[PDB]
């Protein structure tokens, strides 16, 4: 879904998350995000990176850890 | 449950740590048990529902003395902690090729409360911690 929001115009997501356009700066927008705190909000680039490293960390062979322990 | 490193074991349900959110990249993995690999400092965050999924954890402190961390009150209560007594703190290792580029994810430790059996990967906000911190100094 694509939408257009003028300056203090907000968006309602579920019951709810609410996105409030708080400023246009103008190479950037200062968004505001209200949500319950069982739900976290992150910059996408940060969240993707941590996804990536989680996946990268899920392939440790038993041989690898034996060698790594030794050297430790 | 079959496991990744420990062969077949079974467990009692008060062993099981619940990750309601799972962790980024494995959102539906919501049950884990923590298993030391003898005779190593490695803690294996092992999936109760996926035998082949096991993450390698280390207590951050032995290798990063300086490592200190502030739990956003959000985190403080999706884990539902009452104070210190709870809680356990770990980092995910990325064992690399070769071994001496092994890194720890300090920006996103695994936080558990050993009494209520609740788990979460906490994305540390407002910090200079990286997603890859080397265990070893890089020689040459």
């Amino acid at each position: 879904l694509v939408l257009t929001r003028k300056l203090k115009e907000a968006i309602q997501i579920g019951d709810d998350i609410e996105i409030t356009v708080l400023a246009i700066q103008g190479d950037q927008v200062k968004l505001g995000i209200n949500a319950p705190k069982h739900v976290e909000i992150h910059r996408k680039e940060i969240y993707l990176a941590i996804q990536a490293e989680n996946n990268a960390a899920s392939h440790a062979s038993k041989s690898s850890l034996k060698r790594l322990n030794e050297q430790l | 449950i079959a496991t990744k490193y420990h062969g077949d074991i079974e467990i009692h349900e008060k062993d099981i740590v619940r990750f309601e959110q799972g962790i980024p990249g494995f959102l539906e993995e919501k049950q884990f048990v923590l298993l030391q690999l003898e005779d190593t400092p490695f803690i294996i965050l092992q999936s109760v529902n996926t035998p082949a999924l096991g993450f390698v954890l280390i207590e951050p402190f032995s290798y990063f003395p300086t490592y200190e961390i502030d739990l956003d009150d959000n985190t403080l209560e999706q884990l539902q902690i009452t104070g210190e007594q709870d809680v356990a703190l770990y980092v995910i290792l990325t064992v690399a090729d070769p071994f001496d580029d092994t890194t720890a994810n300090l920006q996103a430790p695994i936080v558990i409360n050993v009494h209520k059996r609740l788990g979460k990967q906490v994305i540390l906000t407002n910090t200079n911690y990286k997603t890859k911190h080397r265990l070893f100094p890089e020689k040459v």
